[PDB]
């Protein structure tokens, strides 16, 4: 129900606003890596969207 | 001159049109 | 990272000149001349 | 241990970092067809090379 | 997963901040005496409004 | 509660300190042999002295 999301320490030099979502961790596909196993869901994904 | 107001796009303060001080809406005017 | 960060705003059009006033004179005429055909007005950082 | 009071994550939340195995551990699936192992699973410490 | 050592809380600890809801989900109760939902329950997701 | 996708420690570990309590709680024991209460145990809130 809550998540306490933290990051130190910055210069907020040119800071312009926040923008923050909620969606799947089932429809997430990982950029990260090339191939991307456990990603089943081919749905749209809004990360992506 | 009252710069230190308008939003400046750039070193150019946007000041606006000449339309954007008054009013004329009336019913078929 | 710097303590007053104007140079590296103003470098790049963060913070620094109009569209039009860094330019060389030049390319206002050239970029305004070819307005309707073969427009380049895009690539040039209006900041606000 | 033994929270029984339901508020969930008072802990500081970290990002999870871009790769396969830090979002779940399903049991996913390879490219052609054949499911791969999850992460819990011990299987996936080996490079399984047809 | 099946932790097995009870050493527990290794995990940095942020504070609880100031509203209802981030310090249990018990059976609540109203200003007058009925009983208000748990937090856990998705009750709680729409506006109650007699 | 109910985690059910088993990636686990999404939460920034901070460091164990140095002292014995936040390492395990299993059957310790004391150094002439018999055995001493774990952390878990609510034994070991008095200073038990022979």
């Amino acid at each position: 129900t809550s998540v306490p999301i933290s990051i130190p320490s910055r210069n907020w030099a040119a800071f312009r606003g926040w923008s923050f979502t909620r969606l799947k961790t089932k429809e997430t596909p990982s950029l990260g890596s090339g191939f991307d196993p456990y990603f089943t869901y081919s749905g749209s994904v809004p990360y992506l969207d | 001159n009252f710069a230190s107001l308008a939003p400046r796009h750039g070193s150019r303060p946007f000041m606006g049109t000449w339309n954007e001080i008054g009013t004329s809406q009336l019913n078929g005017g | 990272a710097t303590p007053s960060m104007m140079p590296q705003w103003s470098y790049m059009h963060i913070a620094g000149q109009d569209a039009s006033e860094y330019l060389s004179p030049g390319l206002v005429q050239f970029a305004r001349a070819t307005d309707t055909y073969f427009s380049l007005g895009n690539k040039f950082r209006n900041p606000t | 241990v033994s929270f029984k009071g339901g508020v969930f994550s008072p802990y500081l939340t970290t990002r999870l970092p871009a790769w396969a195995g830090v979002r779940q551990n399903v049991m996913g699936s390879n490219v052609d067809g054949r499911p791969v192992a999850p992460a819990n699973s011990a299987t996936l410490t080996y490079a399984t090379v047809g």
